[PDB]
RNA sequence: CUCCGUUGCCCUCGGCCGAUCGAAAGGGAGUCGGGUUCAGAUCCCCGAAUCCGGAGUGGCGGAGAUGGGCGCCGCGAGGCGU
RNA sequence: CGGGGGGGCGAGCCCCGAGGGGCUCUCGCUUCUGGCGCCAAGCGCCCGGCCGCGCGCCGGCCGGGCGCGACCCGCUCCGGGG
């Protein structure tokens, strides 16, 4: 519905109750979860591979 | 353990592309307005260019030890303030019609402020000590005075601040100042400053008139030109 | 040592005071000229205005061209000891501003018309 | 863009001074695709884009 | 002068991007049916609506919230203390 | 930015007592994936109020301030010409 109408409508009509709800499509949310996972996990892996490369040298 | 286990560290690291950078001082990276940017690189052109000696003598000045005595000597001779001049006339209008006032009284010795008051009584050999402020805006006004001084055998000095010299006389600024006479008791300190000054200023003109005062590069440049003289040195010194 | 975090120099926010006039610029206040007797010129008695009175419970007025609907309501209320439901203005060709004034349901227009002398 | 034979590319960095997202328009080198990481600067490595 | 409002000053925060004008066919919330005049009607009347702003003191209900545990007292529904 | 100085994983060279130190370089630390990123943690040093020990720069409760974190000094905002 035309944008200035979103002022009359209620909160639940404008979103959907999730993370990033009403702004992202939940096929790209469930990716942004398990992408924000392994980015951190392989930062831990490089952290210990860097801590073993300096422990060896 | 008086430490709640939750207080951890979260230390940030501001490497390039790492966590966002914090706020440091930037006073050397600021878009300053066209009047600041002007007056700062006015004081640079005043160092980069080769300055003539007569404008340059006003850079070298008196020191904390000499200037404080001068500024103490004058505090016994400040010209009558207003409302202090009022009681010099008012007390004479009552003393005249009551107690035998001839009213010639001996005007106590005081300073003299302006340029075309001093340059008259130095051209007349009528001044013991002349004090020159170093920062007069049209330097034209005092460019000549030191040479006029030592040609008449009068001890001149260059002190810092046209403000604090214009603070003995009750004004905002004042370029010169001069003692014509001094009280007999104050004669000791006057003769002491005099010899200490003309040893540094009057008997020095053939070092001042032949002294140019600029030609220094900026340190960003000096570090570069001297870094090629550790290369040329270590080329035929090793 | 108040470090400059932004590389811009926005001018500092100086104090500025209020006007303290030694004299009033003009002596006396201009007396108001859209009054309750100069906002209502004269009521219309047209056959298509009386037909508006007895049927619609309104009154037709000619009214000074500078008048608001709020201004017209507060004057019709001030003069004829009346009370107004809503005010409808137009501007006739010839430039005189008509104003159909709808009186509240408890108030009768065929009566207050006789007081103001129109019929 | 109209009037130009080359395609442009909206490349999103993030300003390393204030929390924000600077966005540019680079004349796209042939091979650039959507989602590629474009690196910039002196320490960057030599490959397309 | 409760608490709230207002204002004065001190600290704190604030990128823009251009003073302003430019569409009765672009962008732009919300009105429809019946009736009425000699001439006006989505504009008058009747009947249904509707948006935007205000609603402070909050006008009223509803939501936030009405649990659980423990401990007693009570046949039990239950009551109290924590 | 230019000098400096810090730092140090590390490399070249010099010194070395094998602990380390000096000169040079490297760095100012982010490269597999359409992720997140600010308004300071942590530490230090103080002060106001309140409570407790009472000697209160002792300890607790409430509330603030400055320094390190985020190295120091400068003279052209940084570059390219002249
Ligand atoms: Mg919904
Ligand atoms: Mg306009």
């Amino acid at each position: 519905v035309r944008p200035k109408v979103l002022m009359r409508l209620s909160k639940t009509k404008k979103h959907v109750s999730r993370a990033y709800g009403g702004s992202m499509c939940a096929k790209c949310v469930r990716d942004r979860i398990k992408r924000a996972f392994l980015i951190e996990e392989q930062k831990i892996v490089v952290k210990v591979l860097k801590a073993q490369a300096q422990s060896q040298k | 353990k008086v430490v709640n286990l939750l207080f951890e560290k979260r230390p940030k690291n501001f490497g390039i592309g790492q966590d966002i950078q914090p706020k440091r001082d930037l006073t050397r990276f600021v878009k300053w307005p066209r009047y600041i940017r002007l007056q700062r690189q006015r004081a640079i052109l005043y160092k980069r260019l080769k300055v003539p000696p007569t404008i340059n003598q006003f850079t070298q000045a008196l020191d904390r030890q000499t200037a404080t005595q001068l500024l103490k000597l004058t505090h016994k001779y400040r010209p009558e303030t207003k409302q202090e001049k009022k009681q010099r006339l008012l007390a004479r209008a009552e003393k005249k019609a009551a107690g035998k006032g001839d009213v010639p009284t001996k005007r106590p010795p005081v300073l003299r402020a302006g340029v075309n008051t001093v340059t008259t009584l130095v051209e007349n050999k009528k001044a013991q000590l002349v004090v020159i402020a170093h920062d007069v805006d049209p330097i034209e006004l005092v460019v000549f005075l030191p040479a006029l001084c030592r040609k008449m055998g009068v001890p001149y000095c260059i002190i810092k601040g046209k403000a604090r010299l214009g603070r003995l006389v009750h004004r905002k600024t004042c370029t010169t100042v001069a003692f014509t006479q001094v009280n007999s008791e104050d004669k000791g300190a006057l003769a002491k400053l005099v010899e200490a000054i003309r040893t540094n200023y009057n008997d020095r003109y053939n070092e001042i008139r032949r002294h140019w005062g600029g030609n220094v590069l900026g340190p960003k440049s000096v570090a570069r030109i001297t870094k090629l003289e550790k290369a040329k040195a270590k080329e035929l010194a090793t | 040592k108040k470090i400059r975090t932004s590389p811009t120099f926005r001018r500092p926010k100086t104090l500025r005071l209020r006007r303290q006039p030694k004299y009033p610029r003009k002596s006396a206040p201009r007396r108001n000229k859209l009054d309750h007797y100069a906002i209502i010129k004269f009521p219309l008695t047209t056959e298509s205005a009386m037909k508006k009175i007895e049927d619609n419970n309104t009154l037709v007025f000619i009214v000074d061209v500078k008048a608001n609907k709020h201004q017209i309501k507060q004057a019709v209320k001030k003069l004829y000891d009346i009370d107004v439901a809503k005010v409808n203005t137009l501007i006739r060709p010839d430039g005189e501003k008509k104003a159909y004034v709808r009186l509240a349901p408890d108030y009768d227009a065929l009566d207050v018309a006789n007081k103001i002398g129109i019929i | 863009d109209p009037g130009r034979g080359a395609p442009l590319a909206k490349v999103v960095f993030r300003d390393p001074y204030r929390f924000k997202k600077r966005t540019e328009l680079f004349i796209a080198a042939e091979g650039i695709h959507t989602g590629q990481f474009v690196y910039c600067g002196k320490k960057a490595q030599l490959n397309i884009g």
